[PDB]
């Protein structure tokens, strides 16, 4: 219908756009005493004040760490592991798809050919300091050896127990594995 | 009212006072629609995320 | 308007040489004058000669350089250094960079014929 | 020895510039103060200085007050922005 | 297809409150001004009767 | 002769939401010249992404602004599927969509009660950041981080939702609208809030434009600009909301703009929760996007797929493209590069914040320094932003 | 001499423990305002969290910075601390149940407040250096410019009252509390208390100085110490002066009625249990008032300087100085001059 | 009589069943055909209209850009600052690329924006470690910092900037 | 709830030993049954009570005096 110069009929102003104007004194639908009062006996500041007392009265949202955990979920990505088979033989084969996806380049594997003439590490290292918890490494794994718990109370002292080694590992495989069966059965059928 | 509010307390899911106590909160209150804010334990977060029966059903969509 | 800081010079590249000589000079002047500053700002252990010894020393660098926008590159980046140190935006680390022979001799070895550089596999 | 004077004695042994409002405030504490001290034996007279020392102190106030409003509608205390927002118009030339 | 996903209820859900509930609340303010006054004229004849009485008891002494 | 007098408020800030070297100098009180240094925080992401793959990537961008993560990463999901002429499935849209306006909550958030505790005001922060945390708990589940997340990637989410958490959203939004305004009862109509946010950061329309800001700071001024809505990516347009505006450019009109998406994103995650359709989360190409496990354990071309994008990744077709996004923030935005690798050649993050900094100067000149303070938080720079 | 040994001792335990409970009533109070708790780990519910404040700040470093004074810095907490406890003595907990018993009483705590402003003058002047000394400025004029208006206010109620005692003042409350007649002075009063101690909504230099290297009070050790149990007792001070103005003091229900029907004879029985109910009300007032402070904490935002001395000689000087000229106009057309006792 | 003890436990609710979920399949390409060729044109227009200055234009995904050289800079910015039909009133971003293969191997590029017509665009000049670029602080004050990073982050001297 | 009828029902419920071990150990009182003791000897409990909101339901009592 229209002709455009330069110009649309989207950037042309919305209908109302021009604001109406600034009320003055006059024009005030509200008495100088009124708004007298409000100004020497500050209303909306003892208001304020009474929203504040209403919390005084309320239940604390506090929780005691140590005694009473805040929640956790089986997605929680925490202290890694190396997991085991029921049959007590490690997951891990050395696919080094771990040390290759990982951002941080945290993963130092180093592999080869076991006595039994299988695939299986000789080395496998996580610097801590490293990572940052990710969880593509629980990701890649096509046995669903390496893991990450939903730990996380492991702070030390010393820079160098942080340098987790392959027996450090699946220790502590060994030891969360419980906990790392609950996680799984309620998290693999989503990974 | 309009599609945006305002709404009950009934209707909100939080832990709220229970007999004389709501007579005096709505008294008390600037709004008395207002809530707590503090979860209701029996349906928050229940059933517990590492125990929901619907990862057995699950299937890949 | 966003308006510039203290010592600040607009970036302007002379299409001669005989005017970026004139430019180097007043930037080797300045460095001069300001250089008791450069000793009081930064926490300094060493004499005010010394630095001008090390400033005359930076400005030997590229006396030997003839292409004239490597030289209007080379004063701009001159003139944001003297921008750097006389505002106290440098602390003593950035500045004592470029002071290493006022620190202690660094041991004894110090390899600059064949043979040591060799028992030290550096040859 | 009373316990006040037992007390009063045991407590204590065992480059730049400025807006002169910064300055003006402490300048003009002073008469203030002055007024609000010599007002001290009125309240403490005021029975015996009955409807006539009442009227003296009052002219003593409003005397006071006028200095207050000179103060107020030179506007000393405010400070003073220099940089000031552009409300000139914008006007070419054609 | 789709099994164990979470999905929303056929009916929806119920409506949330997301629009402004600060209601206006308090008398009209010239009664809180009304209020104020006639405490003050109680306070200032409750005293000044007691500034009299001081005063006649300071005539017997 | 004015001479000025240099102070630093300092690197080493309590009220700076971050690090920052600002270097005022002053004729009394008022501020008549600022030179913000920054480079502090700067850790050099924009070097280290050209060295890893599309998806080791990823996370880059979610450490670039302490709060407002999943949006972070929903900008460079954007060009990414733009750059592989992909397309999301419908319920990753719509889940893309709720969980950014659950970061824009959780944005706002810390950005005005963080004003706020600048300001003076200290409860206002402490009773919103229980809301922050209840939902994180959804963050958690989700992703299994509390923060820092990864969920959004190229060609979607990374995982559906566990069950039981739309229901967990909708109790959460329907008490939300109450604790919002328990802060506005404090703050709103207050006489001290007005005192220190009426007339202050007052920026024009023209000022704004030509300075690049973008967000609040912009609809303050009287523009209506919403990304969302004139550009709209992932389900905004399948979605209504509304935009507010405001005239006089002040802080108290960008604190008002705050609440008001507060509430309008509230509409957006009901509305949202009342519509998630069903389907996959994930493009169905498993050339970009990792498949199932039950397949990559018993099908051996889903295996290969694994293998080649968890080892060398995807290979984005050759191009560039400049992409944006209405972040809580303002207009942030990523300028790829390909060159036919699974590596980036370039990757600038455009980050609202920086702007924001550089207009401080304009924006600060003739003002106090409680006034600086306020200004400082109506943009509520988030300096790993600011540093890229 | 020796019970005046007794009486004092109890009356610095009495206070100063007051004082180191009152730092653990700030911040329970003001947790439970914002939905947390706590100090509740470092005793029976937090009961020996400001013992172990102190005691972790006086086995810290003396440290005292190259360019600084020694002696300022060291002094002047010193001497804070002592101007802001001898205000104390002048404080009644019961009728004539004070050590100082003076009969200027309302003069020796006004020239005493005006003696603790030279602690904020001199911590600007324990740093040589150019910033600090205009930031002590800006926390002087407030400070000045505030006592004028608290005084103001002990001088029209003193129009009430010809007499400086303060006994005498809260046993002319017995027919009403001056709180009732000049009710806006409560209010005003009470900010004005708010501002002298320099506490928020109105503790802009301690603020504005955390931000900057310097222009704040940057002690360590006891001088720490002192300065925090001489703000957390200006506090309960400048309350009582809240108190015994206008809000009765120690004053309560008539006890005329009760004691009679028990007891039949002034025993040294009925003297403790007066000196209980009497203490008892004085103190609850204290409770409320110092719950006040803490109240008003939690809500409201900071001022600027501007808004300040703005705030002050604009909006409160001229209120006042109305108010004298109405009150002395409000005797005069009655014919109810007090008399001299 | 209700309460949030009498409060409808939600988590039993009846919820949706699918059967076959039907996502069509489509190019995301499609979309954008017609604002293609409307970009060409106005790129047509922008050619003809400054023949001294634009060597070229590509397009790409509603994307446009305008290649040019270090001297064009400031008048192309002029024409696309204050002309009608472009008010490209905001400065998005300045950036540098490095393309060591060339012998001008910075490659300078400015996005733009117009919020009155609700489009962006692009600009791209070269430059080299010692040739210069003109800048636009002239113009848009907030490249004054985008300028500052680039410097910094490639090396390229931005000529007439206040303090770089 | 933070109320001191929690407590004292509490400490009805739960002993006075209990009562002083909770204090010196948790800073709070809590009563619940018992759940399950594990194989380092830490006690597990959990309560039903309205008053105690979401995350305090469950808690723990350890056996070494130096808990972690
Ligand atoms: C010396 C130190 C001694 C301190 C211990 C005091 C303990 C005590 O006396 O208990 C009294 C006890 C306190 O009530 P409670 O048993 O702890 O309340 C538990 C209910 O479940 C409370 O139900 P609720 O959770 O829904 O809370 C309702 C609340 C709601 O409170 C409000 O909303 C009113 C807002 C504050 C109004 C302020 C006016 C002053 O009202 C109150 O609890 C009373 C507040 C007063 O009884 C009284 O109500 C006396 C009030 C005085
Ligand atoms: C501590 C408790 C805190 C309470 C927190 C709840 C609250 O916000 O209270 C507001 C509450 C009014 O809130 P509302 O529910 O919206 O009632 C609106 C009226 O119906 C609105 O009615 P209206 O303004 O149109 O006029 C009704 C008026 C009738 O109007 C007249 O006839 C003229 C009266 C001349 C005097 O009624 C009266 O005159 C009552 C006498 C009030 C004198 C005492 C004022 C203190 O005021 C109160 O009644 C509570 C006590 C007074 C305020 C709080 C405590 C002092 C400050
Ligand atoms: C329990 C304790 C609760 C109290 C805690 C209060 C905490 C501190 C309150 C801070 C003061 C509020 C403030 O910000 O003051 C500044 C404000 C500036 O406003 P202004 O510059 O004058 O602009 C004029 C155009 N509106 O101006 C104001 O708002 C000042 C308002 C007056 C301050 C209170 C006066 C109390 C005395 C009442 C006297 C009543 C007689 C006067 C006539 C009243 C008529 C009804
Ligand atoms: C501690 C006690 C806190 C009590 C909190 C209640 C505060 C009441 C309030 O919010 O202010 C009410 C105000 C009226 O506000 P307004 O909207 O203008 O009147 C029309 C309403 N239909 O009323 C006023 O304007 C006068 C202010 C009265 C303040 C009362 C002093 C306490
Ligand atoms: C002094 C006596 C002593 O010798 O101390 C004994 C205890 C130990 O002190 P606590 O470990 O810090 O408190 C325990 C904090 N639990 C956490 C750990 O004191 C107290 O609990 C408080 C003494 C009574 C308070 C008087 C008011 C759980
Ligand atoms: S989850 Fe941790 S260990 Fe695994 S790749 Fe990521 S950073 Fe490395
Ligand atoms: S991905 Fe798994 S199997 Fe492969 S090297 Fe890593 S831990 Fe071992």
């Amino acid at each position: 219908i229209n002709i455009y110069a330069g110009g649309s009929a989207a950037a042309a102003p919305p209908a109302g756009f021009r604001i109406h104007r600034p009320a003055t004194w006059e024009e005030s639908e509200e008495g100088a005493l009124s708004k007298a009062t409000k100004y020497f006996l500050l209303a909306e500041m003892f208001r304020g004040l009474y929203v504040v007392l209403e919390q005084f009265f309320r239940a604390p949202y506090t929780i005691y760490y140590p005694f009473e955990k805040g929640p956790v979920s089986p997605r929680f990505r925490g202290e890694h592991a190396l997991r085991r088979y029921p049959s007590g033989e490690e997951r891990c084969i050395a696919c080094k798809l771990c040390e290759a996806i990982c951002p941080a380049l945290a993963i130092t594997i180093d592999a080869e050919e076991r006595i039994d003439g299988s695939r299986r590490t000789t080395k496998y290292d996580i610097d801590m300091t490293k990572c940052i918890y990710c969880g593509y490494c629980q990701e890649s794994c096509p046995v669903d050896a390496i893991v990450e718990t939903p730990n996380v109370e492991y702070a030390t002292e010393t820079r160098e127990e942080l340098l987790y080694n392959k027996e450090k590992l699946l220790a502590n495989g060994d030891k969360w594995e419980l906990e790392l069966q609950y996680a799984l059965d309620a998290d693999a059928p989503y990974r | 009212m309009l599609p945006g509010g305002p709404v009950p307390v009934f209707k909100k899911y939080t832990v709220g006072s229970k007999g004389i106590w709501e007579k005096l909160r709505v008294l008390l209150a600037i709004a008395p629609n207002r809530s707590t804010g503090n979860p209701i334990v029996p349906l928050y977060r229940v059933p517990t995320p590492g125990s929901r029966p619907e990862a057995n059903v699950y299937q890949d969509p | 308007a966003i308006i510039a800081t203290a010592f600040a010079e607009t970036v302007k590249f002379s299409g001669s040489k005989q005017e970026l000589q004139k430019r180097t000079l007043a930037l080797y002047r300045q460095f001069l004058r300001g250089a008791p500053t450069f000793a009081d700002l930064y926490e300094v252990q060493f004499s005010i000669p010394t630095i001008r010894t090390k400033i005359r020393q930076e400005f030997e660098r590229h006396r030997f350089v003839d292409d004239l926008s490597i030289q209007n590159v080379l004063y701009a980046k001159g003139h944001m250094e003297y921008q750097e140190c006389i505002n106290f935006w440098k602390q003593q680390a950035q500045f004592l960079k470029y002071f290493p022979e006022e620190d202690d001799i660094q041991g004894r070895h110090q390899p600059s014929n064949f043979v040591d550089k060799f028992l030290k596999n550096r040859a | 020895m009373n316990t006040f004077i037992i007390f009063i004695i045991l407590i204590p042994i065992v480059r730049l510039a400025f807006n002169a409002a910064f300055i003006l405030v402490a300048i003009l504490f002073l008469p203030f103060d002055l007024e609000i001290s010599t007002l001290l034996p009125y309240v403490m007279s005021i029975y015996l200085v009955s409807n006539y020392g009442f009227t003296i102190v009052l002219l003593f106030l409003l005397i006071l007050i006028i200095g207050f409003v000179y103060e107020i509608n030179t506007n000393a205390l405010k400070i003073n922005k220099h940089n000031k927002p552009n409300t000139d118009s914008l006007i070419y030339k054609l | 297809p789709s099994v164990g996903q979470d999905l929303p209820p056929v009916g929806g859900y119920e409506p949330v409150q997301w629009r402004r509930n600060l209601p206006a609340r308090g008398f009209r303010p010239l009664v809180y001004l009304a209020a104020l006054c006639g405490i003050c004229g109680y306070g200032f004849y409750r005293a000044l009767g007691g500034i009299q009485e001081r005063r006649e008891l300071k005539r017997e002494k | 002769r004015i001479r000025a007098f240099t102070i630093n408020f300092g690197p080493q800030h309590p009220a700076a939401h971050g690090v920052l070297r600002l270097i005022l100098e002053l004729s009394g009180e008022e501020i008549i010249r600022s030179d913000p240094h920054v480079g502090l925080l700067h850790m050099g992401t924009e070097k280290l992404i050209e060295y890893k793959t599309y998806m080791q990537a990823l996370p880059y961008f979610d450490r670039l602004d302490y709060v407002s993560m999943m949006t972070n990463e929903q900008v460079f999901s954007l060009a990414v599927e733009k750059l592989l002429n992909v397309e999301v499935p419908l319920r990753g849209k719509y889940i893309r969509t709720m969980f950014g306006e659950i970061t824009r909550v959780l944005n706002h958030l810390m950005s005005v009660c963080s004003h706020a505790m600048d300001v003076g005001a200290l409860t206002p922060f402490l009773w919103g950041f229980e809301e922050r945390e209840k939902l994180m708990e959804f963050y958690e589940r989700v992703s299994g981080a509390r923060l820092h997340a990864a969920y959004v990637r190229p060609g979607g989410v990374s995982q559906d939702l566990p069950a039981g958490l739309l229901d967990d959203i909708y109790m959460w939004a329907t008490q939300f609208g109450d604790r919002l305004d328990e802060i506005e009862e404090l703050l709103t109509d207050n006489r001290i809030w007005k005192l220190r946010t009426v007339n202050i950061g007052t920026v024009t329309a023209q000022d704004a434009l030509n300075l690049g800001l973008s967000g609040p700071m912009l609809r303050g001024s009287g523009i209506p600009f919403d990304i969302r809505k004139n550009a709209p990516y992932d389900a905004y347009d399948k979605v209504d909301f509304d935009v507010p505006v405001g005239m006089n450019g002040d802080c108290y009109d960008r604190y008002l703009i705050r609440m008001a998406e507060f509430r309008q994103s509230l509409r957006i995650i009901e509305q949202c929760c009342n519509d998630m359709p069903a389907g996959a989360v994930k493009v169905e190409d498993f050339k970009i996007n990792s498949p199932p496990r039950n397949l990559m354990k018993e099908d051996m071309e889903a295996l290969i797929h694994h293998f080649l994008l968890y080892t060398k990744g995807y290979s984005v077709p050759p191009g560039e493209t400049y992409t944006a996004i209405e972040a809580p923030k303002g207009e942030m935005g990523v300028y790829v590069v390909s060159d036919g690798s699974e590596r980036p050649y370039k990757c600038k993050i455009r980050a609202p914040g920086f702007a924001h900094l550089g207009a401080f100067d304009h924006i600060a000149r003739g003002h106090f320094l409680p006034d600086a303070v306020a200004i400082i938080g109506t943009m509520d720079l988030v300096f790993g932003e600011v540093d890229r | 001499m020796i019970i005046n040994i007794v009486e004092i001792l109890i009356f610095l335990v009495c206070v100063l423990f007051s004082v180191a409970y009152l730092t653990v009533a700030e911040r329970k109070t003001l947790a439970y305002m914002q939905r947390r708790l706590g100090p509740n780990f470092v005793g029976y519910y937090g009961l020996l969290q400001a013992f172990a404040d102190a005691v972790k700040l006086l086995l810290k470093e003396i440290v005292l910075p190259k360019e600084s004074n020694y002696i300022i810095l060291v002094i002047s907490p010193l001497i804070t601390l002592i101007t802001a406890l001898i205000g104390w003595v002048v404080i009644p907990l019961g009728p004539g149940i004070t050590l100082g018993e003076l009969n200027l009483g309302i003069l020796f705590s006004l020239a005493i407040g005006s003696l603790g402003v030279f602690g904020s003058l001199l911590s600007g002047w324990s740093s040589n250096s150019k910033y600090s000394l205009l930031g002590s400025i800006r926390s002087t004029a407030q400070l000045i410019s505030y006592e004028l208006i608290l005084t103001s206010i002990f001088i029209i109620i003193i129009m009430f009252v010809s007499s400086l005692n303060i006994t005498t003042i809260i046993e002319t409350q017995r027919v009403v509390w001056y709180c009732i007649p000049l009710l806006p002075l409560l209010l005003i009063f009470f900010i004005a208390s708010v501002a002298e101690t320099a506490r928020p909504p109105f503790d802009l230099t301690e603020s504005e100085s955390e931000l900057v290297a310097g222009y704040f009070t940057e002690y360590s050790g006891s001088p720490f110490v002192f300065f925090f149990l001489a703000e957390y007792s200006n506090i309960i001070l400048i309350s009582a002066f809240n108190g015994y103005l206008l809000l009765g003091g120690y004053l309560s229900f008539n006890y005329s009625y009760l004691f009679n029907i028990l007891f039949n004879d002034y025993s040294y029985v009925s003297f403790l249990f007066e000196g209980l109910i009497n203490s008892s009300a004085y103190a609850i007032k204290l409770v409320f008032l110092m719950f006040s402070f803490i109240w008003v904490r939690a809500a409201f935002p900071r001022f600027t300087y501007d808004n300040l001395i703005n705030f002050c000689w604009i909006i409160l000087l001229p209120l006042l100085f109305g108010i004298f000229l109405i009150i002395p106009s409000t005797l005069y057309i009655f014919d109810s001059f007090p008399t001299l006792i | 009589a209700p309460s949030w003890e009498n409060i409808k436990d939600i988590r039993l609710d009846p919820k949706v069943h699918v059967d076959e979920v039907y996502e069509p399949i489509v190019n995301p390409a499609d979309r954008y055909l017609q604002h293609v060729s409307d970009l060409h044109q106005y790129a047509k227009y922008i050619m003809a209209a400054l023949p001294k200055y634009i060597q070229g234009f590509s397009v790409w995904k509603d994307e446009l850009t305008l290649h040019v050289a270090p001297s064009a800079v400031i008048p192309v910015t002029t024409f696309l600052r204050d002309n009608t039909s472009t008010q490209y009133k905001s400065i998005i971003d300045i950036t540098a690329v490095d393309y060591p293969s060339r012998e001008n191997r910075f490659e300078v590029v400015y996005n733009f924006l117009s919020v009155r017509h609700n489009s962006r665009i692009r600009l791209k000049t070269y430059a080299t470690e010692v040739t210069p670029v003109p800048s636009i602080t002239c113009l848009y004050e907030g490249a004054n910092w985008f300028e500052r990073e680039a410097y910094d982050m490639y090396g390229v001297f931005f000529e007439g900037h206040p303090d770089l | 709830s933070s109320s001191l009828y929690r407590v004292l029902r509490n400490a009805w419920e739960v002993g006075p030993r209990s009562y002083w071990k909770q204090l010196n150990s948790i800073g709070d009182t809590k009563s619940g049954r018992l759940v399950g003791t594990d194989i380092y000897g830490n006690k597990f409990y959990e309560t039903d009570h309205q008053d105690e909101i979401h995350l305090r339901t469950r808690y723990v009592e350890y056996k070494e005096k130096d808990y972690d």
